[PDB]
C-alpha cells in the first residue's frame, strides 16, 4: 500500500527501452529529429504513484538540486517539482548518449535498402 | 446507537421544545427582547373575546396568564420557558414508558397505535377508554366518535384525565388540579405534524427494554447545555447544570456493602448473609486492644428499622435502588409481609437529596416503578416522597399561617430565611439537631391540616410542608453515607462561593469536593461509615498536608482502594485517575489498613482483579505515615524505608531562592558569544558589564549548561529602577550547587564554581561559614539512588521547590569528596572539547599525529576511556553506602543513566539504537573540523596559541594583533569578507585554504588520502553521495550547500558569521566576520568584489558565443546552456549591485549590546534568512 | 540511513514536548504570546536527514499541497520545499491545541501563592 521499492535505474531502462521503440517506430533519420523522440520517452517514464516517486527521489543515481531555473512549474503541488525534476534528469541522461542507436539503425537500414528495391 | 440516538435527538428536540414555548408565549401576549425586558401585550379586551394575534382564549384563563407575568417578575423568562420544556418532556416521557410497559388500568397504548403508525390506540377503542378515564364525558366523546374528527386537545383533555388518574399515588409529577401548564398548550401538538410523531418514530421499542435509560435522559439530554457552558465560568446559573454525571454500579455495589453490609455483618456475627456477600473485605488481624473496643461499643443486636442512609448526590438514582435492595435483602433475611417491606422502607429506611429538580423526580419515578414492579398493593393507596430538595422559599407571610389555626413560630420564620439563598449554597446548609423533633411534630400538624379543614387551609399545608421536610430530612443524623462528589474545574472557582469557604473551614477550602468530605464526616453519627470516591489529586499536595494530618489524628482508615487511571473504557476524562475509601468515624491510633493498588488496569481487568482479591497490603500501621513529612501514605513503600528515612538529619536554611525579573528578558538575558570579551566578566577583568547566570535546563549531572549572560553593570541600577524582586542581594558569587526547579525528568544537582549568578529557575545551595558538612558530599549524595527515588515519592508532580528541598536526607563519610572531585573533573573534561564553551582550547583531531584515521581512532579511545571511567566510578559511589540497609531495584532507567556527551544514548536520543550512530556521529565530527577551519581563517583561533584571540568590536586593534605575530603558521585574511564561489577566480577561495590548512596539519606525503578520507566521511550523512567527482568538488559542494544550516544550528539562530547572498542564482555568496564589521564594510565589497565579476561574466559572455555557432552539430544541446546560464546570472548581480549602492551609500553603524535580534534586519533583503531569525517578513524600499 | 522508517506522528510528539517544554520555561501568562512559543517549538522539530524526511512525507497525516503562497521558498533545492510544508503542518496542528496548556499552566501556578511569603 504506502510501501514500495523503485530505484530510478528501472526508470532509466524503460526510458532507454521506449527511445529505441520511438527511434524504431518512427523511422529517425537526423539529429534535430531526436529532441522529440528523447521527449515522449520521458513522458512515459516518471511514475504517478506518490509511494514510488518518493522512493525513486531517495535512491542512487539522481541528484537533489535543478540546473535550469526555467522548468520548474508554477504551482503549490509538490509532486510536479518532484516530476520536472527526474523529466530534466531523464533527458540529460538519454541525450549524453543516443547518437549511438541513430547510427546503428541508420547503419542497418543501409545494409538492407538492397538497392532500393 | 442506543445511547448515541438520545445524545443525537436532545439538542433538536429542546430547541424545539423552546421554539414551542416561546411562540405560544407571544401568542398569549408574553414576548421577549434581546435585552430580556418584559413585553406583555395590552389586555384590552372588547368585552367577551380577547383580542389576541389569532386566539381567542377564554376570560377565566386572563387571570392564570397574569401569574406568568407574575413569575416573570420573579424568575427569568429563560428559566421559566425550560422548566416548561423539561416538564412537558419528562411528561410524555413517562406517559410512554407506561402505555410501552403495558400496565395501565385498560392495557391500551395511548400515544402510539399498535400496526398504525402516526395514530391513537384509543380512537377505535373511545368508549373503553372513556369509560376507564372520564365516563361522565364518555357520550360527549362518543359525539366526537360520531364526528370522525376533533384531533385537538380533546386528546389532551383524555391525557390531563389519565394524569388525574395516576395523580392519586403519583402526585410529584402529575396534578389533578388544573395546572399552570394548561393555559400553555402548544398549538396543533396533538397534529401528526407536531412533536410527538417525531418523538414516537426517533425512540426505538429495544431501547425502552433497558432500565438505565433513566439516567440516559438524565445526562445525555443536557449534555448540549454543558458544552455550551464549558467554555465560560459559571457563578449561580449553571451549578448543577455542569455537576451531572452516571456513576458505575459495581463501585456503588462495592460502596454500599462495604458501609452497612459491613457494619450490619459487624452488628452481630450470627448474620448468615456472610455467603451472600461478594464484594465484602475481611479484616485480618488487628491488636487486642482495639478489638476489645470495638466489641465493646458494638451491640448485640439491633431492628432491622434503624438503618440510615444519606445520598446527598442521588443523581439518576442507581444508589437508592441498590441500598432498597439490600435493605430488602436484609428484611427477607430477617422475615417480613413481602407486601409492608417496601412501605417501611420508604418510611424510615432509605432517604436521599439532589440540587436539581429533574433529577429528583426521575428517581422518584425509577423508584415508585420498582414498586410497582415489586408490591402489588401499591399504586393503590398512595405513600408520600422525600426526592425534591432546596426549593425556594416564599416571602409571603399573615396568610400562611392564618390558616393554620395557631415557639414553632420562631423556627418556622428562621427556617424560611435560610431557604432563601440556598441554590449557590447547595447541600452545604445545616441545621442544628435540637430544632429537630419538634420540627417534626409540626411536619404531623401540616398532615393534620393538609386535609382537615377548606381550601385555603389544604394551601397553605402545600405550602408549609416542603421546607419542613427538607430540614427534617437534612437533620436526620443518618450513620451510613455513600456518595460520589461531583467535579469542580476551573469554572468552580467562584467569588461568593470562596467567601463561603472563607466563612466555613478554610482547611479544605480549595476544591468543593474536600469541602462535601468534610460535611459528610460533620453530618455523620458515631460508629458512622463513609465510602467515597474521589480523584487522586488529593494526597500529594502541600494543601492537603493540614487535610491529611486533621484526617489521621480525627479519624482512621478501614479499606482503601485505588482504583487509579483506565477507567470507563478510556473515553475522555485527561485526569481520569480516582481512588475509593471507606472511613470509621471511631479513631483508631493503631489500626490495620488494608489497601488494594488496581492501578493501570483496564475496566474488566479491574473488576476480574477486585473479584479475585489479589495485590492486597495489609502490612502497614496507622501512625508510620507520620514519619515522612507531609504524611504521603503510600502502600508500596516498606516499614523499613520510613524507619530510616527520619534516622539522618536534613538540610537547613542552606537553600536559597534565585532572583527574580519582572518580564522585558529580551533586554536583559543574551549569549555569551554575541558580546565582546571586554565588557566579559569572566574574561578579561576590568569592566563589570555582563555576567554569567544559572537557569537551569535538561537532565545534566555534575557539570555544566553554562550559555546565558545578564546584565548587571554597577551592581545593578538599570534593572533595579524595575526593582523586581533582587531577592537575596548578599549570596552571589560565591561557589555552591545549583537545581532546576523546573519538572524536566528527573532531579540533579551541579557544580556552581565563583562569579555566577542564580535565577528563580536554578536554585542554589550554599554551605554555612563552618559547617561540618562539604559542598563535595551534598553533591555526591544528591545524586545518588536513594534521594532520587525519595525525591520522585514525596513529589510525583515534579515541581522541586526550595519548601520541598529543605527535607532530603544527608550523610557523612569522607570517600564521597574526592569521588565527587574526580566525577567533577571528568565532567568539565567531557563538557570542555566544544567551541560552544568559552575555556575551548584546541580541536581534539590536530593533537595527535600520522593519520587522519588513526587520529580519529585515538579520539573515540578517549571518549570510551571517559565513559568507562564515570560508569565505574558511579558504580562504586552507589556501593560504597547504600544507606548500608535495604534498597530497591532501579526505578526507572532515566535514574540509571549517565549524561555524558561521550555516551552516544544520551546524545543522540535514548530512544532510538542503531548501528547508524557509528556513521553519522563520525561524519559530525569531521564537519566541526572544518568549522575550525574557517574559524583560523576569520582570525577567530589561531595555530599558534590557544584559546579566542580576537573577539572585540569594530576591527580595531586588529593591526597590532597581525604585526605582533598571533598569525604566523596560517595567515589570517585582512579585509574580513570571505568569497564563497564555484570557481578558484579568487585567492581567498575557501576550498583552497581549507586544503592549505590540511596541508599544514598533515604534512605533504599523503594528502590525497587525507582529502578521500574527508570527501568519503562527509557523504555518509551529511549529504547525498554523487556518481564521480574529485574530493575538491565534494568539499566545495559541502560548503556551497550545507554549512549554513549547520552554523546557525549550531549557535541556535545567533549566527557568528553573517551570510550576503545575491537570490536565486547563486551569483555572488560572502561570509562576514561580526565582531569586524566597521562601517566602510559594504564599500569594500562592492568596490573590489563585485565589479571585477561584473567584468569577467561581460568578458567570458561573448566568447562563448562564437564557439556555439562553430562546429554546431550533437554538443550544441550540451553547449549554449552555460549560455543560457550567464545571461541570468549578470542581470541578477547588476540588480544586487544596485541595492549594495544604495545601501552603502548611508554609512550604518552597528552595536553588539543590541544583540543579533535586532541588528541583524538593518540591511533589509541583502542577508539570508532574514524572517527566520527576526521573526517578521523583510522590508524592501 | 536510507531505510528510514521516520513518521509524522513522531514529529508531533517531538513538537508537543518542546513546546510544553518552552512555555514552562519562559512562563508566558497571555494568550496572544505564544506565537513565539510555537514558532520556536517549530523550528527545533523537522528533521535534516533526506531520508527522514522522504519516509515523513510518506506517511500519514500531512498532505501535500501547501495552504499559504507565501511560505514558498524562491530557490532552486527540493529539500527545503520539504522542509517548509512540514514547519507550516506542524504549526497548524499544534496552534489547533494551544490554550489547553497554556490555561493549565495559570490554574497550577495560582495555587504557589504561599500568601507572598
Ligand atoms: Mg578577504
Amino acid at each position: 500500500m504506502a510501501m514500495s521499492n523503485m530505484t530510478y535505474n528501472n526508470v532509466f531502462d524503460h526510458a532507454y527501452e521506449m527511445l529505441k521503440e520511438n527511434i524504431r517506430y518512427d523511422d529517425i533519420r537526423d539529429t534535430d529529429d531526436l529532441h522529440d523522440a528523447i521527449h515522449m520517452a520521458a513522458d512515459n517514464a516518471v511514475p504517478h504513484y506518490y509511494a514510488d516517486i518518493f522512493s525513486v527521489m531517495a535512491s542512487e543515481g539522481i541528484d537533489l538540486e535543478f540546473e535550469d531555473s526555467g522548468l520548474m512549474p508554477d504551482t503549490k503541488d509538490v509532486i510536479r517539482i518532484l516530476q520536472a525534476r527526474i523529466y530534466e534528469q531523464l533527458t540529460i541522461d538519454l541525450w549524453e548518449d543516443a547518437e549511438d542507436l541513430l547510427n546503428e539503425y541508420l547503419e542497418e537500414v543501409e545494409e538492407y535498402e538492397e538497392d532500393e528495391e | 446507537m442506543n445511547t448515541n440516538n438520545i445524545k443525537k435527538y436532545a439538542p433538536q428536540a429542546r430547541n424545539d421544545f423552546r421554539d414551542a414555548v416561546i411562540q405560544k408565549l407571544t401568542t398569549l401576549g408574553i414576548a421577549a427582547d434581546k435585552k430580556g425586558n418584559l413585553q406583555i401585550a395590552e389586555a384590552e379586551t372588547i368585552g367577551e373575546t380577547v383580542r389576541y394575534g389569532q386566539f381567542d382564549y377564554p376570560l377565566s384563563t386572563l387571570p392564570r396568564r397574569e401569574r406568568l407575568v407574575k413569575r416573570a417578575r420573579e424568575q427569568g423568562f429563560e428559566v421559566l420557558v425550560e422548566h416548561c420544556a423539561y416538564t412537558w418532556f419528562n411528561r410524555l416521557c413517562a406517559i410512554r414508558y407506561m402505555e410501552l410497559h403495558g400496565y395501565l388500568d385498560h392495557g391500551f397504548r395511548m400515544l402510539s397505535h399498535p400496526e398504525t403508525p402516526t395514530a391513537f390506540e384509543v380512537l377505535d377503542h373511545v368508549p373503553e377508554v372513556a369509560e376507564a378515564l372520564l365516563p361522565e364525558s364518555k357520550a360527549q366523546l362518543v359525539e366526537m366518535k360520531l364526528s370522525g374528527n376533533q384531533d385537538e386537545a380533546l386528546y389532551r383533555e383524555l391525557l390531563l384525565g389519565q394524569c388525574h388518574a395516576l395523580h392519586h399515588a403519583m402526585p410529584f409529577l402529575f396534578e389533578a388540579v388544573d395546572d399552570e401548564a394548561e393555559l400553555l398548550l402548544p398549538d396543533n401538538l396533538t397534529r401528526t405534524d407536531s412533536i410527538l410523531r417525531g418523538l414516537v418514530d426517533d425512540i426505538p421499542e429495544e431501547d425502552w427494554e433497558q432500565v438505565e435509560v433513566i439516567g440516559w435522559l438524565y445526562q445525555f439530554y443536557i449534555s448540549e447545555k454543558k458544552d455550551a457552558v464549558i467554555g465560560k465560568v459559571v457563578k449561580s446559573e449553571d451549578i448543577p447544570a455542569a455537576t451531572q454525571l452516571f456513576t458505575p454500579n459495581w463501585i456503588v455495589q462495592y460502596l454500599v456493602q462495604n458501609s452497612v453490609g459491613r457494619q450490619w455483618l459487624q452488628t452481630y456475627p450470627d448474620s448468615p448473609l456472610k455467603d451472600k456477600m461478594e464484594y465484602y473485605i475481611e479484616p485480618a488481624e488487628q491488636t487486642p486492644e482495639v478489638q476489645a473496643q470495638l466489641a465493646a461499643i458494638t451491640p448485640a443486636s439491633i431492628e432491622p428499622e434503624s438503618i440510615k442512609v444519606l445520598d446527598p448526590a442521588c443523581g439518576s438514582g442507581h444508589i437508592l435502588t441498590e441500598a432498597y435492595n439490600v435493605l430488602k435483602a436484609i428484611y427477607e433475611e430477617r422475615g417480613y409481609r413481602t407486601r409492608d417491606i417496601p412501605q417501611l422502607i420508604l418510611e424510615n429506611n432509605i432517604f436521599g437529596l439532589d440540587i436539581d429538580d429533574r433529577a429528583a423526580q426521575l428517581s422518584g419515578f425509577a423508584m415508585l416503578m420498582l414498586a410497582r414492579q415489586d408490591d402489588r398493593r401499591i399504586l393503590g393507596r398512595g405513600v408520600r416522597l422525600n426526592i425534591v430538595s432546596l426549593q425556594e422559599s416564599k416571602l409571603d407571610i399573615a396568610e400562611v399561617w392564618t390558616k393554620l389555626n395557631f415557639a414553632e413560630y420562631k423556627l418556622l420564620m428562621r427556617t424560611l430565611a435560610l431557604f432563601t439563598s440556598a441554590k449557590t449554597l447547595g447541600s452545604l446548609i445545616q441545621v442544628p439537631q435540637e430544632d429537630e423533633a419538634a420540627l417534626k411534630a409540626f411536619l404531623e400538624r401540616l398532615y393534620r391540616l393538609a386535609v382537615e379543614g377548606d381550601i385555603q387551609q389544604k394551601e397553605a399545608a402545600a405550602e408549609l410542608i416542603p421546607y419542613i421536610q427538607q430540614a427534617w430530612i437534612l437533620a436526620q443524623r443518618y450513620d451510613a453515607v455513600v456518595a460520589n462528589p461531583p467535579y469542580m474545574g476551573g469554572k468552580g472557582m467562584n467569588g461568593d462561593l470562596k467567601e463561603f469557604a472563607k466563612k466555613q473551614f478554610p482547611d479544605s477550602k480549595s476544591d468543593l469536593f474536600a469541602m462535601f468530605m468534610q460535611h459528610a464526616f460533620s453530618l455523620l453519627k458515631e460508629n458512622g461509615f463513609n465510602a467515597q470516591v474521589n480523584m487522586q489529586s488529593w494526597m500529594f499536595l502541600s494543601s492537603y498536608e493540614a487535610l491529611r494530618g486533621w484526617l489521621l489524628d480525627n479519624k482512621t482508615f478501614i479499606t482503601m482502594a485505588h482504583l487509579g487511571a483506565r477507567a470507563f473504557g478510556q473515553i475522555s476524562g485527561e485526569v481520569v485517575q480516582t481512588t475509593a475509601w471507606v472511613i470509621k468515624n471511631n479513631h483508631s491510633g493503631f489500626y490495620k489498613p488494608v489497601f488494594f493498588r488496581l492501578v493501570d488496569d483496564n475496566e474488566e481487568h479491574k473488576k476480574n482483579n477486585l473479584l479475585n482479591r489479589m495485590n492486597c497490603f495489609k502490612n502497614t500501621l496507622q501512625n508510620d505515615f507520620k514519619k515522612i513529612p507531609g504524611s504521603p501514605i503510600a502502600y508500596w513503600a516498606t516499614l523499613a524505608f520510613i524507619n530510616s528515612f527520619l534516622k539522618l538529619p536534613a538540610l537547613g536554611t542552606r537553600a536559597v531562592k534565585g532572583l527574580d525579573t519582572n518580564g522585558s528578558i529580551d533586554v536583559f538575558l543574551r549569549r555569551w558569544p554575541e558580546v565582546s570579551i571586554n565588557s566579559f566578566d569572566a574574561l578579561g577583568k576590568g569592566n563589570s558589564k555582563w555576567f554569567p547566570i544559572a537557569k537551569g535546563g535538561e537532565l545534566r549531572k555534575w557539570f555544566g549548561n553554562h550559555e546565558y549572560i545578564i546584565n548587571y553593570e554597577n551592581d545593578g541600577i538599570e534593572l533595579r529602577k524595575n526593582k523586581a524582586n533582587l531577592r537575596n542581594k548578599d549570596m552571589y558569587f560565591q561557589e555552591g550547587g545549583t537545581w532546576t526547579v523546573v519538572s524536566t525528568t528527573g532531579f540533579s544537582m551541579r557544580y556552581m564554581p565563583k562569579g555566577f549568578l542564580f535565577d528563580q529557575g536554578g536554585s542554589a545551595v550554599f554551605c554555612e561559614n563552618n559547617d561540618e558538612l562539604s559542598i563535595y558530599n551534598i553533591l555526591a549524595c544528591m545524586n545518588s539512588k536513594y534521594i532520587n527515588y525519595s525525591a520522585s515519592l514525596i513529589c510525583p508532580t515534579l515541581n522541586f521547590t526550595t519548601g520541598d528541598v529543605r527535607k532530603f536526607p544527608v550523610i557523612k563519610n569522607n570517600h564521597l569528596e574526592d569521588l565527587a572531585k574526580k566525577a567533577i573533573e571528568i565532567s568539565k573534561a567531557d563538557w570542555n572539547q566544544f567551541e560552544t564553551s568559552w575555556e575551548f582550547s584546541k580541536n581534539k583531531l590536530i593533537e595527535h599525529k600520522g593519520n587522519v584515521a588513526y587520529s580519529y581512532a585515538s579520539y573515540c579511545n578517549f571518549q570510551d576511556k571517559l565513559y568507562e571511567q564515570l560508569v565505574n566510578i558511579e558504580k562504586n559511589i552507589n556501593n560504597i553506602i547504600e544507606e548500608i540497609l535495604g534498597f530497591k531495584i532501579e526505578t526507572t532507567e532515566n535514574s540509571e543513566l549517565i549524561t555524558l556527551n561521550s555516551n552516544k544514548i544520551y546524545r543522540y536520543g535514548q530512544s532510538e539504537t542503531n548501528d547508524t550512530f557509528l556513521n553519522r556521529h563520525r561524519s559530525d565530527t569531521i564537519s566541526e573540523l572544518i568549522s575550525y577551519s574557517v574559524g583560523c581563517q576569520m582570525g577567530r583561533y589561531s595555530l599558534d596559541r590557544e584559546g579566542l584571540v580576537y573577539a572585540h568590536e569594530g576591527n580595531k586593534g586588529f593591526a597590532e594583533l597581525a604585526a605582533e605575530g598571533a598569525y604566523k603558521t596560517f595567515p589570517a585574511d585582512n579585509d574580513g569578507i570571505l568569497p564563497l564561489m564555484d570557481d578558484e577566480w579568487f585567492e581567498d577561495d575557501v576550498t583552497s585554504r581549507v586544503k592549505e590548512f590540511v596541508r599544514t596539519v598533515w604534512g605533504e606525503e599523503h594528502l590525497q588520502e587525507n582529502l578521500e578520507f574527508i570527501a568519503e566521511s562527509l557523504c555518509l550523512y551529511a549529504i547525498k553521495p554523487k556518481k564521480g567527482e574529485s574530493a575538491l568538488e565534494t568539499i566545495r559542494r559541502y560548503l556551497s550547500t550545507q554549512f549554513w544550516k549547520d552554523h546557525m544550528k549550531m549557535y541556535k539562530k545567533r549566527p557568528i558569521y553573517w551570510l550576503f547572498s545575491s537570490g536565486k542564482e547563486k551569483a555572488f555568496e560572502c561570509l562576514v566576520y561580526l565582531h569586524r564589521y566597521n562601517d566602510a564594510t559594504l564599500s569594500r565589497m562592492r568596490t573590489e568584489y563585485v565589479v571585477p565579476l561584473l567584468a569577467r561574466y561581460q568578458a567570458n559572455i561573448d566568447r562563448l558565443n562564437d564557439q556555439l555557432d562553430e562546429a554546431s552539430g550533437g554538443e550544441a544541446t550540451r553547449l549554449k546552456r552555460e549560455r543560457d546560464s550567464l545571461i541570468k546570472k549578470f542581470s541578477e548581480l547588476r540588480s544586487y549591485d544596485d541595492r549594495l549602492r544604495h545601501y552603502a551609500d548611508m554609512r550604518i553603524s552597528i552595536d553588539l549590546d543590541d544583540g543579533v535580534k535586532v541588528n541583524y534586519g538593518k540591511f533589509g533583503d541583502l542577508l539570508a534568512d532574514v524572517k527566520a531569525i527576526t521573526g517578521n517578513a523583510p522590508e524592501a524600499i
